């Protein structure tokens, strides 16, 4: 819309990411633009900006890792995170603000955001996940366990997609070893545990890995 | 008759039979100035200014922009350059019919806020437009003692503008045949720091240092500035290293340098052979303070510059425009 | 400087006049205030200084000074459900507040919680997962925490939260403790206890190894 940007996707720990931010003449010649990461679950946080004067601001917290600069030829910004952490996985925006120093108003406010971008910390290569069974109790409850998978997604259905009725399928989280895992679960009458055969589909397609697990007593 | 924005007209005193790129831009551009000048002063009148809220400055860089486009335009990045004689000449800005300039006259008006002997004008002072980072030069210097200017001096993201009371010469000059460097007097740079120090010290609360700038492009880095048509970039490292309670600044001549108006490169051609010198007055400077992790132990101020807004401003700062009706 | 809000959930009914809160480590000029929904990135609603952003409807307003700030939704719209931040510009690096989700309002409803040991299957690939289900409750707020053999499990297991359910208002949770088998083989009795609104006194959740 205003700022374009094209920063990497998974990245080995201890690696560097640059990340680029193409901006319009009008927002690079008049704004300040922000870089601000935002990890899942967290609230965003800022790196360091850029002025239209050309100074560069870093955030303490990252000044020993991050660099930040500007290509004047181009009306391009850019960011690089080096000795990259799976805690700096991250959405990366960059994203544009007045900051008082616009002509008219002189507001405040980050008004345009670039689309962000994704930024993944593992060494993990493309994995099918395995999936193991949650068996019933003794109203009961019944699921699958997707663990380690990489990348997303998965796609998780019961009884070839013949059972929506009471099913919670959580969104998956990244697990310290840089692999993905989730679960997914139903909640099912306890007359029916006796006769119902209950079966997840799981499909993780980047690794044409496709299975059908029952999930039994 | 309160504050209003409106396109204000320039004058000057260029020159018709000078090809010096200055007096053909004015001479197109602006008129000859008022021979008497009326200069009115407005008792029991208060009136508020803001510098960083100033229109005038924006025409300015406006006007400014179209004067470097139309006179020097060589070539690159899409596109003949003859070479070109250099020298700001002085540029008044006058208001039109229905409006009105106010001028604070007060001592040590710190660039915003209150001002109680306001007077009224026709045209500004007349401003030479240099372009420079870092130091200003051939400026306007406070009668009294250096004047430091901030929107909010807590925010370090925000640059500072120092006007000196005693104007420091530097010497560049040219006799490798891009080699250069400028000379100026060590002591009595070291006691404008020391005038500097003291009015940062009237913030501060803590122990002063200044540091040399800590990157960026060139032009905001070093001391960058016109000469003689030539492109010059100085190392300003020699400047700015001290802690508070003769210097040769080596110099290079750039062909290929960035444009401070828009976006891309110009090219020009490599600078002419035989001499080219400049006497300077140095008459303020841009700081920009590094914040975000200061230490009971050492606060640091680096060179700036880049936005030449800011150049602008520390002239016009006294300056407002109003819609007398 | 550093801001906080609270509160950390707002639960509202369509119609109903949502205020939330910023508070200010020192004393602030304003501050700004962004609405972000999932997957998107944050949009401005309130310029500073003060008042509102262009595109930005009516029913937002903003206020405060000095160490306060709120920002005021005069009659919620289903829209308007999705995190707010507040955020700072004393001085870098720009703090962002910690946000306050906004989330329909519901009768208060107690978890159905349940408890899965690892597989058979899993145990032979070495690790051992001990999953807690905690199933449509509310509000979302839910402390999970593990024991093995009465010692208090930390750092080690993983929570999750769907969604607020749009057709039951209701949430889901798991939480996934993590062990090797060696370690998992040493102890016997693995319990989630879980502390909630809907429940009197925390509900533990329990079981034996090698006991069907
Ligand atoms: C080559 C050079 O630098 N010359 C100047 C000199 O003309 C000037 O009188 C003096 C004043 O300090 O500074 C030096
Ligand atoms: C009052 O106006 C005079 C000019 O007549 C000016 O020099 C002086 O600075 C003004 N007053 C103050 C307190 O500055
Ligand atoms: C600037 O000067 C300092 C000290 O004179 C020197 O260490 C540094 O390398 C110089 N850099 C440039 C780009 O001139
Ligand atoms: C700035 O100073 C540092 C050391 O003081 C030096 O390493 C660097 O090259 C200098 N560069 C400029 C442009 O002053
Ligand atoms: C400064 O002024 C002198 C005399 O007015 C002029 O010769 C010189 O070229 C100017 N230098 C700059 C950098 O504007
Ligand atoms: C600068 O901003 C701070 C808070 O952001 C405020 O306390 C201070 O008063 C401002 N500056 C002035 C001159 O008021």
């Amino acid at each position: 819309g205003q700022l374009v940007q094209s920063g990497g996707g998974v990245k080995k720990p201890g690696t560097s990411v640059t990340i680029s931010c193409l901006a319009s003449e009008y927002t690079f010649n008049e704004f300040v633009i922000h870089w601000i990461r935002q990890a899942p679950g967290q609230g965003p946080v800022w790196l360091g900006l850029i002025k239209r004067s050309g100074r560069l601001m870093t955030s303490y917290k990252f000044q020993d890792r991050l660099s930040l600069r500007r290509d004047r030829s181009t009306g391009t910004v850019f960011m690089e995170l080096r000795g990259l952490r799976l805690d700096d996985t991250a959405v990366y925006y960059c994203a544009r603000d007045g900051l008082g120093e616009v002509a008219p108003a002189y507001l405040y406010g980050i008004d345009a955001w670039g689309q962000g971008s994704t930024v993944i910390v593992t060494s993990a290569s493309t994995k099918g996940p395995s999936v193991f069974p949650l068996a019933p109790s003794s109203t009961a409850a019944l699921g699958c366990l997707v663990k380690d998978y990489f990348p997303e997604p998965v796609t998780v259905s019961w009884n070839s997609g013949a059972l929506t009725s009471g099913v919670h399928t959580f969104p998956a989280v990244l697990q310290s070893s840089g692999l993905y895992s989730l679960s997914s679960v139903v909640t099912v009458p306890s007359s029916s545990l006796g006769t119902q055969t209950y079966i997840c589909n799981v499909n993780h397609k980047p690794s044409n890995t496709k299975v059908d697990k029952k999930a039994e007593p | 008759w309160k504050e209003a924005e409106t396109t204000l007209f320039c004058a000057s005193d260029a020159k018709a039979y000078e090809t010096e790129k200055h007096n053909v831009w004015a001479t197109h551009a602006c008129v000859p100035t008022d021979p008497n000048p009326q200069e009115i002063h407005l008792e029991n009148v208060t009136e508020e200014f803001n510098m960083w809220k100033n229109n005038m400055v924006e025409q300015m860089h406006t006007d400014i922009i179209s004067l470097w486009d139309q006179s020097l335009k060589p070539c690159v990045k899409l596109t003949a350059c003859p070479k070109v004689t250099f020298e700001p000449i002085p540029i008044h800005y006058c208001a039109p019919a229905g409006f009105a300039i106010l001028k604070c006259k007060d001592e040590e008006f710190n660039g915003i806020g209150p001002c109680k002997n306001v007077s009224t004008v026709q045209c500004t002072h007349g401003i030479k437009p240099v372009v420079s980072t870092q130091l200003l030069l051939n400026g306007s210097l406070a009668e009294k003692e250096v004047k430091i200017r901030c929107e909010n001096i807590t925010n370090n993201a925000k640059t500072i503008i120092v006007q000196l009371v005693n104007p420091v010469k530097i010497n560049c000059t040219r006799p490798d045949i891009r080699q250069a460097h400028c000379n100026v007097n060590r002591t009595e740079w070291n006691n404008t720091l020391h005038q500097v120090v003291e009015q940062l010290r009237k913030h501060f609360n803590k122990t002063i240092n200044f540091a040399n700038s800590t990157g960026g492009d060139l032009e905001i880095t070093t001391h960058s500035f016109n000469c003689g048509g030539e492109f010059f970039y100085c190392n300003t490292t020699n400047l700015f290293n001290s802690t508070w309670n003769t210097i040769i600044l080596p110099c290079r001549i750039k062909q290929i340098i960035n444009m401070w108006q828009r976006v891309g490169q110009a090219m020009y051609a490599p600078p002419i052979r035989g001499v080219i010198r400049c006497e300077s007055n140095i008459t303020g400077l841009i700081l920009t303070r590094d914040g975000g992790n200061t230490n009971s132990t050492r606060e640091t101020f680096r060179p700036g510059g880049g936005d030449m807004r800011d150049n602008w401003r520390s002239e016009l700062y006294k300056y407002k425009v109003v819609k007398i009706e | 400087i550093v801001l906080t809000q609270s509160p950390a959930t707002l639960s509202l009914s369509p119609g109903e006049r949502a205020t939330l809160s910023c508070r200010a480590s020192q004393g602030l000029n304003f501050v700004v205030w962004y609405q972000q929904k999932g997957g998107q990135a944050p949009r401005l609603l309130i310029h500073g200084p003060t008042d509102r952003a262009p595109g930005v409807p009516d029913r937002f307003s903003a206020r405060g000074s000095g160490t306060e700030f709120s920002l005021v939704i005069s009659s919620v719209e289903p829209d308007d459900f999705a995190l707010y931040y507040c955020q700072e510009y004393s001085s870098t690096p720009y703090n962002f507040g910690p946000g306050t989700r906004v989330e329909r309002k519901r009768t208060v409803a107690a978890p159905s919680v349940f408890i899965f040991p690892p597989s058979d299957e899993q145990l032979k690939s070495g690790t051992a997962s001990v999953v807690c289900l905690l199933n449509n409750f509310y509000p979302r707020e839910a402390k999970v925490q593990w024991k093995v053999d009465n010692a208090l499990q930390s750092g080690n297991s993983q929570e999750s939260v769907t969604e607020q359910d749009s057709k039951d208002s209701t949430y889901s949770l798991s939480s996934t403790l993590t062990l090797s088998k060696a370690d998992y083989e040493k102890h016997k009795v693995y319990a989630c206890e879980v502390t909630h609104q809907g429940l009197r006194s925390p509900v533990t959740k329990s079981f034996n190894r090698g006991e069907c």
